[PDB]
């Protein structure tokens, strides 16, 4: 979770244009659509039989909101992602039991959504900056597994 | 395994790429070298800087191979059999790196086709790139 | 993909297992539940304690499915097609967990067949269990 | 890298019966045999065309020795595997460039070798104890990647 000031400026500037309300649900939804097994952890959200149903499901965009909440929260604490997530770590690890391999998946789909929305402005250098961050957030959550 | 809907989704999305295939191929490679440095170790003889003509000309190769895959989807194993030996027998490419490339191919496609990248086509492409990955690493499996 | 040597290696090694298949199946499951707790979430309705008759009777199922695979190796996809739907459609088992089980199956085999576990047969079994994994997760792919 | 004293006694007792000279090469060799791509990092060790050649290759058993060296070294420092490996971490990460996914593989094959040699004495509980350790060693080496 180093980040050169050059990278720091890319993540920040870009993240400040993000429609938090939509993006969080764009990712959560796509996760559940592209990696079906993940649907197992959201059986209570209702109908998820088709992508259409999933993307329109209010429980989804509502949760995505929170999920995105965590990233921005972790984004302004790169100095210590580990502690910033202790709570959620205990939550997803020794409670929900989500295999840490799925944290990488949400981080990658999150990244695909960012590329989908910003298009050209989402250059390779900017992407590599985000991969580090997404990688740091995924490691932080899996900590309680060690 | 690719349902009739996936095949239809992949052919259409690739279609919208048209003559940009080669360009897009070079973009995914670049995205991969910067995001995942651990993959650069396979291209010592390449200049990985931005405008590299080597990375440019290589992207065309990668793109044309996917094009071969999309137009022979019902028989990738045989069609790409050749590339399998080269990636598993000679080069000995770590299987994990195929996931990293597949990911970069998706960020690229999504960054050039805002209208066609619906979640349905997104899942479709992923399954497809996964099939291409399985075949290219079968001389291992 | 399984070379004629792998097929021969898998049939022979499974042979040496004989009537212990069922027992060995229950052992791999137990090894997996303790080593990788994150997999226990799929068996709420099971008593995962040591002598569990449920884990005992389930191991036979797992073992008999592999036996089905070894004796129909040239056509696993069709032979296990049924189990594919059940693991991908209904249960929605995380693909990663198949690697964890495969690993436990190997530690078990190796802990009961010191003579047959040569590095050649070791690679053979791994390729085989990988093929069984690919098929069981194909309704995903 | 917690380890209950019950687990501590299993790993220790068992590890003290291990033929360090043979085991290290039994694993390294099997790694190169079962996961071929790994052969890419040992092109200088000579002939590795067949398992026979690989298992008999003197450079292999010679390296396995050292590799096993690290585990025992990390085994008597579970309290801080992270620092115990900083050097090797820099080595395999920003120098050799080995994808951290392969550290899990060596740890698992190492475990298969231990099961091969101790047979029945290598009970499920003992295995789970080692999986934690092997997991802790693999995370420690990949640290320089974060
Ligand atoms: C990139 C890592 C992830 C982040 C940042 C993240 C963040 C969060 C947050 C903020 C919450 C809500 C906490 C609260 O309401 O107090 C949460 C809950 C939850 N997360 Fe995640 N999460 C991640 C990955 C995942 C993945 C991959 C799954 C599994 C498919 C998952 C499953 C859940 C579930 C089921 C809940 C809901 C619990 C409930 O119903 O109250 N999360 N997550
Ligand atoms: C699905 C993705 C992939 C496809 C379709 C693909 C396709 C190709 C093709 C068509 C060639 C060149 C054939 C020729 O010119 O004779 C090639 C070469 C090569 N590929 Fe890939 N490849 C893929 C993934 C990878 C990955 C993951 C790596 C490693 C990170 C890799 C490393 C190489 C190397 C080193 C060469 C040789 C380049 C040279 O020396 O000129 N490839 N690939
Ligand atoms: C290659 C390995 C695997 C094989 C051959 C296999 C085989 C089987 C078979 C034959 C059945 C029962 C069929 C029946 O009785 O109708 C089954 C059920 C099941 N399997 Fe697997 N399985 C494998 C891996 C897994 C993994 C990785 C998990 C998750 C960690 C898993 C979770 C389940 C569950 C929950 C059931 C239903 C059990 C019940 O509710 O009674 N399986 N499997
Ligand atoms: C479980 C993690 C591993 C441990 C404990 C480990 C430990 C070591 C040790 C102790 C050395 C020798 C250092 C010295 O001589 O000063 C070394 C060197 C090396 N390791 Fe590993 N290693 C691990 C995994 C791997 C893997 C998976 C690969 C990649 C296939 C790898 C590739 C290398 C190479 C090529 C060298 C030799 C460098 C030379 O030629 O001098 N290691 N490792």
């Amino acid at each position: 979770v180093h980040l050169t000031p050059e990278e720091k400026s890319a993540v920040t500037a870009l993240w400040g244009k993000v429609n938090v309300d939509e993006v969080g649900g764009e990712a959560l939804g796509r996760l559940l659509v592209v990696y079906p097994w993940t649907q197992r952890f959201f059986e209570s959200f209702g109908d998820l039989s088709t992508p259409d149903a999933v993307m329109g499901n209010p429980k989804v965009k509502a949760h995505g909101k929170k999920v995105l909440g965590a990233f921005s929260d972790g984004l302004a604490h790169l100095d210590n992602l580990k502690g910033t997530f202790a709570t959620l770590s205990e939550l997803h690890c020794d409670k929900l039991h989500v295999d840490p391999e799925n944290f990488r998946l949400l981080g990658n789909v999150l990244v695909c959504v960012l590329a989908h929305h910003f298009g050209k402005e989402f250059t390779p250098p900017v992407q590599a900056a985000y991969q580090k961050v997404v990688a740091g957030v995924a490691n932080a959550l899996a900590h309680k597994y060690h | 395994v690719l349902s009739p809907a996936d095949k239809t989704n992949v052919k259409a999305a690739w279609g919208k790429v048209g003559a940009h295939a080669g360009e897009y191929g070079a973009e995914a490679l670049e995205r991969m070298f910067l995001s995942f440095p651990t993959t650069k170790t396979y291209f010592p003889h390449f200049d990985l800087s931005h405008g590299s003509a080597q990375v440019k000309g290589h992207g065309k190769k990668v793109a044309d191979a996917l094009t071969n895959a999309v137009a022979h989807v019902d028989d990738m194993p045989n069609a790409l059999s050749a590339l399998s030996d080269l990636h598993a027998h000679k080069l000995r490419v770590d299987p994990v790196n195929f996931k990293l490339l597949s990911h970069c191919l998706l960020v690229t496609l999504a960054a050039h086709l805002p209208a066609e990248f619906t979640p349905a086509v997104h899942a479709s492409l992923d399954k497809f790139l996964a099939s291409v990955s399985t075949v290219l690493t079968s001389k291992y499996r």
